[PDB]
């Protein structure tokens, strides 16, 4: 369904979009016309923006970057065969498109590595020796303090992390 | 245009003025649409050899593999390795170390310099 | 291994400092309360 | 150093230091420097008899 | 009382220092009266009830002629009365304690007698006692090494220097800090917490850039940077009518994709940031993140008309080359892409399994621990941190007492200083009486003003002339007096 | 602000008796080495590293406000004091400081001024390596650095 | 080998220094615990420690077994002798 | 930014101030207390278009302590920095309405004459001034916050009477406190501070405003 | 030098050298700290 528009800039973007879909002949093999698809994408950007905004132009531009990719021709092909409708393809939901082959893998592992950056934080301890009467689990910590002090004897202090319990060797 | 190329343009840090050995400065020839280089104190000026005149934020490379003459190898307090064959000369006695600098290199990885005469090579494994 | 005294009579238990003083649950604090400083001081001098 | 070892150079005064890292040889013969006697090891062995 | 008590102690610790150990007293009656589990436990429960009701009357600390004094009487005695009411239950007496009424009756006389004893002496110079009560623990190991690990950075520098600074009431802590709590899912979702991490964290433009370079470019589309050449050339929807006069000089910056991984950022956010700061006067273009490298190449908006030696004003309004440097000097150093502009970078992660906190009530009425993601940050923008979404404004605190005064006021200050002093005290592990710490906070705050109680604030005080002169200045207070 | 976007690269020597600090490069003009190549050799015999070249570049921008040795001496003298308009005296005084008050330990002789210049560049170079980070920061606790 | 994995939120060196520290602590504690076992109740020292007087197990470790790691502000002894502590040591030495 | 989230701020600040008014004793409707952001957009028909006069829409009367003096008013100026010009028109509006109390919430800065005129206003009338960013978070939601109750003059009279307390003896409280600003407390007035006690179980104190 | 300005009063209220009130009563109870002791309330018992 070719959506005609009256604005010359929109048509010009549509022509530029039709030109981007010309990449690598895939439109021929699928048999879909680049101009109609290009026209449907721009209209869809417009259906949301309803104005020749720079940011509207920016979406064409983000769309341009996705069209002009050569590492994911199957993306264009998934769009061409209607598996990714132009209104869907335009109509967000892919997070900088790069599906198929590697940037997604990279994207996942990147999500892993940044997720890993909280994991442990920066320390550790724990001894797991003394039982805690508030939770039976020996989830305890121990202190080495009072090197000299006064008349009070040097003690080993044990604290239970969970449920907050602290007691002494004495 | 591919994510497999590199950017080593060979930046030109300076060119001295032939009239005074002072630094030449960039300038445009808006009339000829061309970059030129001129000295300030004198009228000496000459065309540019490249469009690049500036670079910034520096030090994301392997400095420690550079700036290290193999003559360190004469230091007895630097440990030889039983690991053989200089990357050049078919002989052991490679000298090894970390980066050991300001770029202490969280890289605790050994770097090897053969001490055998006729090579001088600095590598790592 | 555990300390217990009844009617001024020690049933069992090796003594410690937490028992002997400068801490909560100490014999010294309760004697001060019941027996008062004067009786506790004479007991203390006596024991030493 | 051999002149230093020959006592033709005053070991008690003359300090001589080389840094390959700096490509430098520094020497100091000023007063107030602290020095101590040491055994001289040669070929991973003592020079004394 | 049990229902009320859950409110009073969110820590769920029932072990508190209180006067008159009734258990030992009750036990002593058993030792005396010779009550045993194989003997009947003859008791009148109403007498118990009345005995507690009467003893409650005996708990006089103020007059009871009017209800407000009684309300003053009731609340001041409230916590003890609950310990008393919880302990002196009818079932406890008969079952656990198996007390006889006579044993109970003698015991009541004893408890009251203990009550009469608990009263402190009026006229007491307890203040000098409290000063010594602070001074003695300060003598100990308040500075003895940063033994603290706690999976984090070593914040709120331990002890005396903070204590000295605190006494000096320095405008800003030597080591400012702030604890970021997380509401709902952020407490359980790292991914949400990281999303907050990205939102909160300070980010300079210099932090973001991989590299910068300045080029002489004959044509914005037929650029000399041939790698970017299709990237510029393909763009055409950009008003390239006013670019026929823009800076022939090209300035190009390279951006750290690692940084983009690092803080989870995008190009569109960057371009929109740059234009908003510099205004329309700066042209901005960039390649996609899927490129070989993130680069951004900029131009000055030479708007065709009067920006062409119109008045010749012999000043040279601005040379290009230098102006690329002034912007770049300004671009790196000035712009903050993300974050609070004084929190350095600011986060450390801790798992709540750290301490006895966020202990929550359950259907059973039993207390349970709640684990969570938390960030401890160096920063004090309390309005801004309170203003942040998803962070809990209730629990979130900062080591700076000054912001508490500024935002929440002196009343909140009284509590935070109280918590912090207790916190220093909790670190040394040596118990100190709480009433004194409560008392100390009242002394500094009694004016309702945050000011050094030291010599650095005496002249503002309404204190007597002999006092102020006693602070070594002597003659200056005395001459004015 | 909008002046030069990069003041942080200006070192600024602290000269004896002078009422304020002045750029090291101004001293080099007082040394008479008007040619940057000559100063660079004085700085390093190996300027082939662009990194060392870029770091010193902002000091080179300072050098052009005064090229003449004579003006440089009067300048340093003007920073020294105000002997009226007699800018022979400021130069002459600068000359005495340059000989005697500056680096006496190498010699106060006139011909040892060029020789004096050779030490300052290594001194800056040593500073430059550490300022660049190539040199490690000297210890104050070390006794070999002590007497 | 640079095959060592750095701890999340820490540098490899911070991990390395931390990792060596756990080992020097676990071993000393283990060898200490052996000494706590190895002593009779007949001993005056165990008698002195148990009674709550001026002693402890760590003392036993120090007197009988091992004093443990010395540190500067909690950090291992810095390389004041040019990437070394002493000329008796080899350069780049990392022994405890 | 300023595209959707802003509505959340305007919603949350509207609830914070309404709860504040509600706390002042004014009979705010529970639904106003209860409304959601989605409902908030719905209640104002918010965002038919951008930069719409929500701050004019947010502007409201609030009214009802149980003591029917009635009529307190809250106005949200459109200008970030408010000038005397808007203050005079506001003064005209409050006068024409003959309101008892006017609350004006300013986004940024103010002219010192307007600041002055706001301070003096009238010996028999009060004008209130609140900064929007400080309203953006309810500080009384914080755990460290004790319960504050304004005391009637008679309660103060009874308080002094029962203790024989001298006015000076009472701890002062500075009117520079945001919370002091929150209650709209006046100088010389007393606020009842209710605190948890780790000793008593409950502790009550009072401070006169200075 | 700071804390010397404060003492307990006969009306239980804590006051300073210019007779101004610090506290309604010392430690909000007026009782002696020595007569205080560590105790378990145990009313925060798990199961209701
Ligand atoms: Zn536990
Ligand atoms: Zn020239
Ligand atoms: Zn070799």
């Amino acid at each position: 369904r070719a959506p005609s528009t009256s604005d010359s800039v929109r048509l010009k973007c549509r022509e530029m979009l039709a030109a981007a879909l010309r990449t690598g002949d895939d439109y021929i093999a699928i048999g879909a016309d680049e101009e109609e698809l290009g026209s449907q994408i721009e209209e869809a950007i417009y259906q949301e923006i309803r104005n020749t905004d720079m940011k509207y132009k920016n979406r064409v531009r983000s769309r341009i970057s996705n069209l002009k990719d050569a590492k994911n021709p199957n993306l264009r092909k998934n769009v061409l065969c209607g598996n990714i409708p132009p209104d869907l393809f335009a109509r967000m939901t892919a997070e900088e498109m790069a599906s198929d082959e590697l940037k997604e893998m990279r994207k996942n592992l990147t999500k892993e590595a940044i997720r890993e950056h909280q994991m442990a934080k920066t320390g550790g301890t724990q001894t797991d020796l003394f039982t805690c009467g508030k939770c039976k689990k020996k989830n305890c910590t121990y202190t080495q303090v009072q090197t000299r002090s006064a008349d009070e004897p040097m003690t080993t202090f044990v604290v239970c992390n969970e449920c907050g319990n602290r007691w002494k060797f004495c | 245009m591919e994510p497999d190329g590199t950017y080593e343009p060979g930046f030109v840090g300076i060119r001295f003025c032939q009239e005074c050995n002072n630094m030449l400065y960039p300038k445009e020839d808006k009339e000829n649409r061309i970059l030129l280089y001129a000295c300030r104190n004198c009228d000496y000026q000459q065309e540019a050899d490249n469009s690049c005149i500036y670079v910034n934020k520096i030090t994301h490379e392997v400095d420690e593999l550079t700036q290290i003459i193999a003559d360190v190898s004469q230091d007895p307090t630097l440990p030889r390795t039983e690991d053989h064959p200089c990357q050049k000369c078919g002989h052991k006695e490679a000298v090894f170390f970390q980066s050991h600098s300001a770029r202490a290199e969280d890289a605790m990885r050994l770097y090897y310099v053969c001490t055998a005469p006729h090579c001088g090579h600095r590598w790592t494994e | 291994t555990k300390v217990v005294v009844e009617n001024g009579e020690l049933i069992m238990g090796i003594l410690c400092k937490k028992s002997l003083g400068t801490s909560a649950g100490s014999l010294v604090h309760i004697s001060y309360l019941e027996m008062g400083h004067d009786i506790t001081r004479l007991f203390y001098s006596n024991i030493q | 150093r051999k002149l230093r070892r020959q006592m033709d150079i005053i070991v008690s005064e003359v300090s001589m230091i080389r840094d390959i890292r700096e490509r430098e040889i520094r020497i100091y013969t000023d007063a107030g420097r602290i020095c101590r006697p040491l055994l001289i090891v040669e070929k991973q062995k003592l020079l004394l008899k | 009382d049990r229902e009320v008590l859950r409110v009073i102690f969110p820590t769920g610790d029932s072990k508190v220092v209180l006067p008159c150990n009734l258990l030992r007293m009750i036990w002593n009656a058993q030792k005396i009266f010779h009550i045993n589990p194989r003997l009947p436990s003859d008791l009148h429960p109403i007498k118990v009830v009345e005995g507690v009701k009467e003893l409650s009357k005996k708990l006089v600390i103020v007059n009871g002629d009017d209800p407000l004094s009684r309300q003053a009487q009731e609340n001041a005695t409230l916590l003890f009365n609950i310990h008393l009411r919880s302990t002196l239950c009818s079932r406890r007496m008969a079952e656990e304690f198996r007390l006889s009424g006579e044993a109970f009756d003698w015991l009541l006389g004893e408890i009251e007698s203990k009550f009469n004893q608990a009263i402190a002496h009026p006229g007491e110079m307890v203040g000098a006692l409290a000063a010594q009560s602070l001074g003695e623990p300060a003598t100990q190991m308040t500075l003895n090494t940063f033994h603290y690990a706690g999976v984090s950075a070593k914040n709120v520098t331990l002890g005396v220097p903070r204590l000295k600074e605190l006494i000096n009431i320095s405008k800003k802590p030597k080591t400012p800090s702030l604890t970021v709590f997380l509401l709902g899912q952020s407490a359980r979702d790292a991914e949400r917490a990281k999303d907050i991490l990205c939102r909160l964290e300070h980010t300079t433009l210099r932090k973001v850039t991989a590299n910068t370079a300045i080029y002489y470019d004959p044509n914005p589309q037929s650029t000399v940077v041939a790698e970017d050449q299709e990237w510029v050339n393909v763009y055409y929807e950009m008003p390239d009518f006013d670019v026929a006069r823009i800076s022939p000089w090209l300035l190009r910056v390279e951006l750290d994709r690692k940084h983009m991984t690092d803080r989870k950022l995008t190009m569109e956010q960057i371009a929109e940031k740059i234009n908003a700061g510099f205004g329309d006067d700066l042209n901005c273009i960039f390649n996609d993140d899927n490129a070989e490298k993130l680069v951004l190449r900029i131009r000055i908006m030479n708007s065709d008309e009067n920006k062409m030696q119109e008045e010749e004003e012999v000043v040279d309004k601005m040379d290009d080359d230098v102006f690329l440097r002034c912007i770049e000097s300004n671009m790196l150093t000035d712009m903050t892409l993300q974050g609070i502009e004084q929190i350095s970078k600011v986060y450390m992660h801790l798992p709540q399994t750290d301490n006895k906190k966020k202990i929550i009530i359950t259907e059973d009425g039993e207390f349970k621990a709640l684990q969570e993601w938390i960030l401890e940050t160096d920063g004090v923008s309390l309005m801004r941190v309170l203003s942040e979404k998803d962070v809990d404004p209730v629990r979130t605190t900062s080591n700076d007492i000054v912001e508490i005064f500024t935002v929440l006021g002196i009343e909140a200050v009284r509590k935070a200083l109280e918590r912090e002093l207790y916190h220093v005290i909790s670190f040394d592990g040596s118990y100190v009486n709480y009433r004194h710490l409560a008392l100390l906070c009242d002394t500094m705050t009694c004016r309702g003003h945050l000011m050094a109680i030291t010599r650095h604030g005496v002249n503002r005080q309404d204190t007597g002339p002999l006092m102020k002169c006693s602070f070594e200045e002597t003659v200056d207070v005395l001459m004015e007096a | 602000g909008a002046k030069k976007s990069a003041i942080g690269q200006r070192i600024v020597a602290t000269l004896p008796y002078i009422k304020q600090e002045v750029p090291i490069i101004i001293v080099f003009r007082a040394l008479g080495f008007v040619s940057d190549r000559d100063i660079l050799e004085h700085i390093i015999y190996d300027f082939e590293d662009p990194e060392m070249m870029e770091m010193v570049k902002p000091s080179l921008d300072e050098a052009f406000v005064i090229q003449e040795q004579n003006v440089a001496l009067n300048f340093i003298g003007s920073r020294g004091a105000k002997p009226g308009v007699t800018k022979e005296k400021r130069i002459k005084y600068a000359k005495e400081v340059l000989q005697k008050e500056m680096l006496p330990h190498v010699g106060v002789s006139d011909f040892c001024e060029t020789k004096k210049a050779y030490f300052l560049g290594y001194m800056v170079h040593r500073l430059l390596l550490a300022a660049l980070g190539r040199r490690e920061l000297d210890d104050r606790d070390h006794y070999g650095n002590k007497r | 080998n640079n095959e060592l994995e750095p701890t999340p939120g820490n540098t490899l060196r911070q991990t390395f220094e931390n990792q060596v520290n756990r080992i020097l602590n676990d071993a000393r504690d283990k060898t200490g615990s052996s000494a706590q076992k190895s002593l009779s109740e007949y001993n005056n020292f165990k008698s002195m420690v148990v009674s709550g007087a001026k002693g402890s197990k760590i003392n036993i470790s120090q007197v009988i077994a091992v004093v443990g790691q010395q540190n500067v502000e909690g950090k291992r002894i810095p390389f004041g002798f040019k990437h070394r502590t002493l000329p008796h040591f080899i350069k780049d030495d990392y022994g405890p | 930014m300023d595209d959707e989230e802003e509505t959340y701020r305007l919603w949350k600040i509207r609830k914070t101030i309404m709860q504040l008014c509600h706390d002042r004793g004014y009979l705010v409707t529970q639904d106003e207390l209860d409304q959601t952001l989605e409902e908030f957009k719905a209640q104002s028909g918010d965002k038919p278009s951008e930069g719409r006069p929500r701050r004019t829409d947010l502007t409201v009367l609030v009214a009802h302590n149980d003591d029917p003096t009635d009529q307190m008013f809250v106005f949200f100026p459109e200008e970030p920095k408010v000038g005397i010009k808007t203050i005079k028109v506001y003064c005209q509006r409050m006068q024409e309405e003959n309101i008892t109390r006017a609350l004006i919430v300013v986004q940024q800065g103010m002219t010192p004459s307007a600041k002055q005129s706001l301070v003096d206003m009238a010996p028999k009338y009060i004008l209130e001034q609140f900064l929007q960013q400080e309203l953006l978070i309810n500080i009384t939601e914080h755990e460290l916050v004790p319960e504050h109750v304004v005391m009637t003059k008679e309660e103060v009279t009874e308080l002094l009477a029962r203790y024989k307390l001298r006015e000076n003896q009472l701890p002062r409280i500075q009117a520079g406190d945001p919370v002091a600003r929150y209650f709209g407390i006046k100088r010389g007035q007393v606020v009842k501070i209710i605190r948890p006690s780790e000793t008593a179980g409950r502790y009550i104190t009072y401070r006169l405003v200075q | 030098k700071s804390m010397e300005s404060v003492m307990v009063k006969y009306d239980a209220t804590v006051r300073n050298s210019i007779n101004q009130v610090v506290q309604l009563r010392y430690g909000e109870d007026g009782l002696a700290g020595e007569s205080v002791e560590f105790q378990n309330l145990a009313t925060l018992k798990p199961s209701n």
